[PDB]
């Protein structure tokens, strides 16, 4: 590692070869405007707005992509730099729609903040805008190319960290636009509805398909009973919308807020998570002892399920037959709770609140229905929950703490670690070891693999006669690589493979509140969200294992008989089919 | 207290338009307690609705019955001084009422020791400046106080906090006109006339295209068919009856489809109108309903004080859309926009003037939608009233082709030869209408 | 008709405000008396009145500008008022207003150059049983046609 | 006291008679949108936005001005209420000018917040708006008529609080506006440039004059030396603009930020404050021992000196001849510092940072010139300082602590306590008691006059032969009342009178950042800012008295000889004259 000496505004530093002016300023209490800058994702130098004067140069230089040299002199607050910045800002703002009052972003937009900071008093440049057409036809994502500023962050996000590549650029001059392949819609092409490009946009040209009106109509119907389902990772990041410091659990306040909205019943997904863990453990035992298909892969998250149905139909045998936990809870409420409470299966509405934007399409599928009825009717994200709370306008900072309802409100830490990455396999290994040997494990050490970061491997000895091999992966590129090596035949010894679409797990989903680069550089958000989830796991003083929950024990004793029973196979199991691709 | 009970038993309800019983209003003023034990009586004579003038007529015909009810109310509620609010632009009425009060105080009726009793009552005449919004029932209070004529929210109702923070009784003049009969003859006489909900008789001032115009003392519940035909004399010149507007610009329009409807408080509000000031305007076939809707909306637009955003902004947004319909530039989809505007303005207006502003449009849209569709789609005015929509066509069998209209055309749109019928270019002229008036043979018609 | 006092004299208004100061809510009454006497309400007279009444000019200016019947500019010798009530509207007073505009050579709400003719669109005088209705100072004409407008105007 | 029992949305509770439903809902954790309602200032019911459904009512009622009665039934989230609120907001937004990117307020506008909360999707109602008239002619206050929503807050603030009444309503309908009399501008009417109407506007039609370009041009001149001076109350409220909590002092970070802009010298005004205290004590002694014109009144704040020059001229003799501390410091730097460092007085620029907008008018006065040269050239407010920090873009959250520059940077507690009300009186009493009787006074017991808030009466016995009578007043109405009491002859025995125009002292000046009614109904801002200033006062461990400062005694023993010397009368004193009012 060669050491390079440089000066920023007369302050000297030895640095590794290849540091930028912007990074040094950030670590030395100086800030420089950026629009098209993402760390490790977007280094394109296209927005042309981070210009910093360098002595002896013909013109100004962009700091985000300028490698520091030996003995250069740097000026930042000279009048020429400010004039160039304001001219560039008013030039870019000449095509944008200035209807800040009717934007969903509004308060937290990058362009609004930069315009307010730089003090652009007037817009002297007038003319015509670029063509506007809203693709409000896809299931979960909506493009609004009238607000696009062509920073190319969405393209790089979809190509690099997701390995899907369903976006590109077309045209020249004013006609240049970022569009999907062959002038089609995102519901027609090989998109997996993960929703990362939505949370990686600076101005708000990408949004979600809002379904708040359906919920509002459902609440006001006197003949319908409304039951809401709460995700485990929606209580780890909601506080952002209400000024709370990050890493704070808002379980009681969130429950109280949902009870004040007029919901008839409130339940948690953790019951379905425990049921799913039990079913997957029983399936693992059955496949191991009867020579089943190995390795066995959990199939909870819809994202990579769509990914594998679209791209890798060869290995669809390997998927588990169980449903996602929220589908388990919905089907159970629609059948057993309906029978117990003398309520017609068609006379109740169940809505789920999940940080994912692929569950909007997941619930919409026609196959995931029980007895001719939809398991889950409506699904809304965390941002839509915050918008609903703000529209109802209840003070969220002064709410007391309230408890969940019985019996689907009973929770275990095995289903609280479930939201973060590595929690599903953690709970599965704990439960299977306890069942098979009474072997008490609490944490698993995961090996960091050289060359590829984010893919995890472990090997815990369950029985002296059986050691199990484990693989955990999150992120599109990691799933691509692990599926490629599985097809190549290098994973014959593997037993468990867990795959998550969104990098970092469901704590970094597509429906979580959006943070800018400023708040992103200070703290890695996924790590401390997972830390908050683990701390909540350490604060659960009742039961730390899934099979010790009295609710699931009573359920299996009264209705479900034994795991993997014919009734359980009929109710909680579904099949998967390949989907054609049009890219 | 016995006076209050008699008035309540008489079933007398205020004919101002809101239909609130005067007995309850007097009771709520009587039971209130003031700091210094001072109570007031204030009265409304500020008629503002066009086509209705009974409020000035009762003053200029018999002001003694007006001022006796003043002392009756003052004794009933314990008020020692009273006020009157009459427009200053009616010099004859003001002079007659001031001569009447001068005579009453000369005889000793008004002042101290009224008829050798312990009740003393005094009257001061307030000269209004004639503003429609000042005719409102808190704006009058503010005007008497000397401030701007902007209305106040209620509650506190004026029965509990009136002049200078003291309880005060407010009623219109023609309501007071009937109390001598109640006192002298009994409540059963009033209860014997009219229906169960509303008792007595009412004054109707009628106008428009009618053979005979004037005021009528009609029993409560008389049908409109009897008023228009038996008493009104029918539609003049044999024209086709379309509708009668009731309640003024704050009321509605009743077509011939409900001509047999009983006229009362409940039936009118079920039909989309109300009593209003008591004015009726009957109109015949030569009328275009879009134009009269625009006029009835413009009247309220020009009289809005501007305090609350609905009555200040939405009235002009409604005026603009009707203007563009009248000018022929309108497009489809305006009907639901009018509906949304009316429902929004109806439920969120501080003042009562902005609540009834979209009422004529609501009455007309439910009954005469085909005229709106003809104006929007066919670009044709059936009545030949919309200036920019009608076409001037000459009758070749009658036109002499003299060319007088050609010389009088300001846009140079009429061309032709002598002794031969001319031609009219619609796209050239601005449809001023001078050519049809300049024609001596009357060969030009509007289509 | 009494002669209108020139606005330069500030003693008559002082006498009026001194005589009528004790009456509650006397602002409107004093404004009507000054409008009747001086002919109109200029800003200097308004400031003077606010000076003796001990009230900021905000209230006086607001209450004088609130009522359309308080004039801020001088008027002509004769005032023309066309009844724009419902009864006069249905009979066709719009053509009457158009004829008045054509003959008078001035728009609605404008003062003629000679200071002799003034037009105003009064909503209702109260004689709405004789539509159409016209008012010239203290004279009221009812049941008018288009052709009679120049004939009636020639009388003045 | 009658006790009214009532239920709101299913919660019963006791109020005194006259309690509005909005207060009960807010204090019982229910929030309702609001635009035109301020505490004890504006209760008119004009905005028509807080509509709440009441059972048995004809239509929706306004909550903010609704007195509650026994046994009512209230619902706040019926679909009718939401639809009415949305329609009303879309109606109000149809006349507003909607260039939020070029609006000075922007990030903290109430209208933008309400538009974002309620979800205004589309604006269906177009048309023609009321005319635009920007009054860019005054020195301190500027009006933009295209942004007004006719909420009428400024009228009540200027009429009821300041008791000046130079604003009214003209016209009816779309021709109705808020305007001064005569159809003139503010520079032609008897305004006092206090600035309360600016901080009490909810949308930002009222702003202050911008002098940032003059400062930027002054800095860019290589031949000009620039000296910035800081006010004592700016550092008790500046941190609020950078996310710091309520009542935090940022002295070191302020010094570092000011040094980073490029100012040649940075100084604090407390030096001139101590000089002014010494001079005022000297005139006290001179007038007491010679039977001068009493009671004495201050000459510090330009607002009420303009109030005197406009409304009450016969009291000009009662005024003190000493200049304001800003003018004292400016003239002293223009003469003594220039002589010491051999710098041309005409080649220097002095800029001050104060929480006032009237100081912009104080600078414009011609009579405050020394040797034909103006004392202070450019004056800016706190908001402009924060905007300059944001445009120069230094991360104010991570500056290291620094100190002021010598010798004019030394400060004492008696000069720090000026910001809150009662500080000048305390400092003057302290210094005069120490000089005359060696009496160590620390606090002053204030007696509040019954029925009136803002006037404080006390009596301190400095010597057995001299008991000093004291009067303190803040707010326009209190100044008017004490002036009436003085002119009526009821203030014959008083010795000191202090008057401030803005209510609560300069900590609540018109140059401070704007806080909406949300945080304004939570915490008393004047009390907490005064608490911060007093806490900083209590931690000055070097010197707590004015005459004990080494810098002032060095100055007096080297340059100014003795207090009220001929040189002092020539340099630090000025005269006042009456001014014409056109209201
Ligand atoms: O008394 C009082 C009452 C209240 O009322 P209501 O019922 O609620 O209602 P209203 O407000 O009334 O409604 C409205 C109506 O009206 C009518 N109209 C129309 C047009 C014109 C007229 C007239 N003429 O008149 C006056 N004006 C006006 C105007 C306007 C715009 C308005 C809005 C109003 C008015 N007004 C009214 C008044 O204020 C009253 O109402 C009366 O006065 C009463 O009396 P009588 O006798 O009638 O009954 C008026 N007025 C007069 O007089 N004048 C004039 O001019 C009208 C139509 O139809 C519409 O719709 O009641 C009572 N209360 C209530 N609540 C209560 C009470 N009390 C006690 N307690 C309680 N809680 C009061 O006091
Ligand atoms: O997958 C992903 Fe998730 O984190 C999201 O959110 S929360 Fe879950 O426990 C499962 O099911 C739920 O329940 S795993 C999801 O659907
Ligand atoms: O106001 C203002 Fe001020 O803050 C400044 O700016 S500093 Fe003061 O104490 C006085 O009083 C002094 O010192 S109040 C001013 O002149
Ligand atoms: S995209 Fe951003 S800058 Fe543009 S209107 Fe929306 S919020 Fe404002
Ligand atoms: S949702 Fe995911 S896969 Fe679809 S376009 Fe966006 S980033 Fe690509
Ligand atoms: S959609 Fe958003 S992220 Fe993609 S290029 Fe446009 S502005 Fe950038
Ligand atoms: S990882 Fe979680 S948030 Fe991401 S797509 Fe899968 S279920 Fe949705
Ligand atoms: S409805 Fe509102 S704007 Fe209209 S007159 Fe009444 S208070 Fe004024
Ligand atoms: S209406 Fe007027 S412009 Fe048109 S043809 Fe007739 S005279 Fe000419
Ligand atoms: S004035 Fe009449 S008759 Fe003469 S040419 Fe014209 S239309 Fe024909
Ligand atoms: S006043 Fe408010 S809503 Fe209007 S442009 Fe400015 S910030 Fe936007
Ligand atoms: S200027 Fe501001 S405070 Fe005054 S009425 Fe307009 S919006 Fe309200
Ligand atoms: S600066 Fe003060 S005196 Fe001047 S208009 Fe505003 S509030 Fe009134
Ligand atoms: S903040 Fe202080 S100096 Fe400024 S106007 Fe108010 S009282 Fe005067
Ligand atoms: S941030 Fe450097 S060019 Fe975009
Ligand atoms: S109808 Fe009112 S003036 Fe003629
Ligand atoms: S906020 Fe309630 S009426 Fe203004
Ligand atoms: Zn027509």
């Amino acid at each position: 590692m060669k050491e390079i000496t440089f000066k920023i505004n007369g302050q000297e530093m030895i640095v590794p070869e290849g540091t930028t002016i912007l990074e040094a300023a950030r670590m030395n209490n100086i800030d420089i405007p950026t629009l098209c800058y993402l760390k490790d994702i977007n280094e394109i130098g296209a927005c042309r707005m981070c210009l910093v004067e360098i002595a002896g140069a013909r013109a100004l230089q962009a700091a985000c992509v300028y490698p520091v040299a030996n003995g250069i002199e740097v000026l930042t607050n000279s009048p020429k730099v400010r004039e160039a910045r304001r001219v560039n800002l008013e030039l870019i703002l000449s095509n944008h729609n200035r209807e800040c009052t009717t934007c969903i972003r509004s308060e937290n937009c990058e362009l609004q903040t930069l315009a307010t900071d730089l003090g652009v008093s007037d817009i002297p440049f007038e003319g015509e805008k670029s063509g506007k057409l809203i693709d409000d036809l896809s299931t979960s994502v909506v493009r609004d190319e009238s607000k696009c500023i062509l920073c190319k962050r969405c393209v790089s996000v979809c190509r690099d960290v997701q390995s899907v590549a369903v976006l590109g650029t077309v045209g020249r001059g004013f006609t240049s636009q970022v569009q999907p392949v062959f002038n089609k819609s995102l519901a027609d092409v090989g998109c997996i509805n993960c929703g990362q490009c939505i949370i990686n946009c600076p101005v708000g040209a990408l949004k979600e398909k809002s379904d708040i009106q359906r919920v509002w109509d459902a609440i006001a119907d006197p003949s319908k009973t409304v039951i809401v389902q709460t995700a485990p990772a929606v209580r780890a990041a909601l506080g952002e919308e209400f000024g709370y410091p990050m890493g704070t659990s808002v379980t009681g306040k969130m429950a109280a807020a949902l009870r004040r909205l007029g919901f008839d019943k409130v339940f948690d997904t953790d019951f379905g998570a425990d049921v799913c863990i039990m079913e997957e453990g029983t399936e693992l035992i059955g496949r191991v002892t009867n020579g089943g298909v190995l390795p066995m892969i959990t199939s909870c998250s819809p994202g990579w399920i769509k990914f594998i149905e679209t791209y890798y139909p060869e290995a669809i045998p390997h998927l588990s037959s169980c449903k996602s936990p929220q589908n388990i809870t919905g089907a159970l409420l629609k059948n057993h709770y309906a029978q117990t409470n003398n309520i017609d299966p068609k006379d109740m509405v169940v809505v789920s609140i999940m940080p994912c934007t692929a569950k909007k399409y997941e619930v919409q599928r026609e196959e995931l229905c029980t007895d001719g009825n939809a398991d889950v009717d409506i699904s809304i994200t965390t941002r839509e929950l915050a918008r609903m709370i703000k529209e109802a306008r209840i003070l969220f900072n002064k709410l007391p703490d309230e408890d969940f309802d019985d019996y689907y409100g009973e929770s275990t830490g095995a289903a609280v670690i479930f939201g973060a990455t590595g929690g599903v396999m953690e709970a599965a290994v704990r439960t299977v070891a306890d069942v098979l040997n009474k072997k008490d494990i609490q944490e698993i050490d995961y090996q960091i693999v050289r060359g590829v970061d984010g893919i995890k491997k472990a090997s815990v000895e369950v029985t002296p006669d059986l050691t199990v091999n484990l693989v955990v992966a999150h992120g599109g590129a990691n799933i691509r690589e692990v599926m490629e090596q599985l097809k190549a035949g290098e994973l014959a010894d593997t037993h468990f493979i867990e795959l998550m679409a969104c990098p970092g797990g469901c704590v970094n989903g597509g429906g979580q509140p959006i943070v800018s680069a400023k708040d992103k550089m200070d703290i890695d958000i996924r790590t401390e969200r997972a830390k908050a989830l683990y701390d909540e796991d350490a604060n659960v003083l009742t039961y730390r294992k899934s099979h010790q929950n009295p609710s699931v024990i009573r359920l299996y004793e009264e209705y479900l008989e034994e795991p993997n029973s014919p009734k359980a196979h009929h109710i909680l199991h579904t099949k998967y089919s390949a989907k054609p691709k049009l890219v | 207290v016995d006076v209050i009970n008699e008035v309540k038993a008489s079933g007398l309800r205020g004919r101002g338009g809101g239909g609130f019983p005067t007995g309850l209003k007097w009771q709520f003023a009587h039971d209130a307690v003031s700091e210094d034990g001072i109570k007031y009586v204030a009265c409304n004579a500020d008629e503002g609705d066009p086509g209705a003038f009974m409020d000035r007529s009762v003053l200029e015909g018999d002001p003694h019955a007006v001022i006796e009810a003043m002392a009756i109310a003052g004794y009933a509620v314990g008020a020692s001084k009273g006020y009157v609010y009459v427009r200053a632009e009616y010099p004859i009425a003001v002079n007659r009422l001031q001569i009447a009060i001068d005579q009453a105080k000369e005889y000793g009726i008004l002042g101290e020791n009224i008829f050798e009793t312990d009740f003393s009552f005094d009257l001061e005449i307030r000269l209004g400046a004639g503003a429609f919004v000042c005719g409102e029932e808190t704006a009058l209070m503010n005007s008497i106080e000397g401030k701007r004529g902007e209305p106040r929210p209620r509650p506190p109702f004026p029965a509990n906090k009136g002049l200078f923070g003291k309880p005060t009784v407010l009623n219109n003049v023609e309501t007071y006109a009937n109390i001598p009969k109640i006192i002298l003859n009994g409540a059963e006489w009033f209860a014997s006339v009219g229906t169960e909900k509303s008792k007595g008789t009412k004054v109707f001032a009628l106008g428009g295209k009618i053979n005979n115009t004037g005021l009528l003392e009609i029993p409560m519940g008389t049908t409109l068919r009897e008023i228009i035909y038996e008493i009104g004399g029918g539609i003049p010149n044999g024209k086709a009856f379309k509708a009668a507007q009731t309640g003024g610009p704050s009321g509605g329009c009743l077509p011939e489809s409900l001509l047999d409807t009983e006229i009362d408080y409940d039936n009118l509000i079920a039909a989309g109108s109300m009593m209003g000031s008591g004015g009726l305007i009957v109109m015949d076939e030569d009328n275009c309903m879009v134009d009269v809707a625009r006029f009835f909306l413009d009247f309220t637009q020009d009289e809005s004080c501007g305090k609350c955003p609905p009555c200040r902004i939405g009235t002009k947004r409604m005026l603009e859309i009707l203007e563009r319909i009248c000018d022929g530039k309108g497009v489809e989809g305006d009907i639901e926009r009018l509906e949304e505007l009316a429902v929004g303005i109806k439920s969120s207006a501080l003042c009562g003037l902005g609540q009834t502003a979209p009422n004529p449009v609501l009455s007309t849209i439910r009954f005469f939608r085909d005229e709106y569709e003809a104006h929007i789609r066919d670009k044709k005015c059936p009545a030949g009233v919309c200036k920019h929509l009608l076409d001037f066509k000459i009758n070749a069998d009658t036109c002499k082709g003299c060319g007088i209209c050609a010389k009088k055309c300001p846009a140079d749109a009429i061309s032709g030869e002598k002794k031969k019928p001319y031609n009219i270019d619609t796209s050239k002229c601005i449809k001023c209408g001078a050519c049809i008036e300049a024609c001596p043979f009357g060969s030009i018609s509007k289509a | 008709m009494a002669e209108l006092i020139p606005v330069e004299n500030l003693d008559v208004v002082k006498a009026i405000v001194a005589e009528h100061r004790e009456v509650p809510g006397c602002l409107m009454q004093i404004l009507q008396e000054t409008q009747l006497k001086y002919g109109y309400l200029p800003l200097e007279l308004q400031g003077t009145i606010a000076d003796e009444l001990g009230i900021p000019l905000t209230e006086v200016y607001g209450v004088a500008t609130f009522y359309s019947q308080f004039t801020l500019k001088p008027k002509g010798k004769y005032k023309i008022g066309i009844c724009l009530g419902t009864a006069c509207y249905v009979r066709g007073s719009q053509a009457i207003i158009d004829k008045v505009n054509s003959v008078l050579g001035t728009q609605v709400g404008d003062t003629t150059e000679d200071g002799k003719w003034s037009v105003d669109a009064t909503r209702c005088v109260g004689a709405c049983g004789l539509a159409p209705v016209m008012m010239i100072n203290e004279e009221v004409f009812g049941r008018l046609t288009v052709d009679e407008i120049p004939g009636i105007l020639e009388k003045y």
